[PDB]
């Protein structure tokens, strides 16, 4: 479902009027749920999330 | 004192700015119970 929504849309040429921007987007990857900590990165379960 | 999830370790950290547990990343405390005498009704 991310990938049709990442691939069907095109950016247009950033002219504001040589030396133009122009930026594209790749590949979905989306990773796993953890918690951002101060010891390093713990696992989050759908209950801490309820409880904090 | 308070025990803490996900490990069995209490902590007795009763101050304005610890909110976590020690050598445990987890900050979800709950509360000890002391034994005292309390009377209920049958
Ligand atoms: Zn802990």
């Amino acid at each position: 479902g991310l990938q049709n929504v990442f691939q069907s849309f095109g950016e247009m040429l950033v002219e504001p009027s040589w030396r133009y921007a122009t930026v594209k987007f790749g590949e979905v990857t989306v990773e796993k749920p953890t918690f951002f900590s101060d010891d390093k990165e713990l696992e989050f379960l759908p209950w801490h999330a309820r409880l904090q | 004192t308070y025990v803490c999830g996900d490990c069995g370790q209490e902590n007795t950290l009763k101050s304005g700015d610890v909110i976590q547990c020690r050598e445990c990343g987890y900050r979800i405390l709950y509360k000890k119970r002391t034994r005292r005498v309390v009377q209920y009704e049958a």
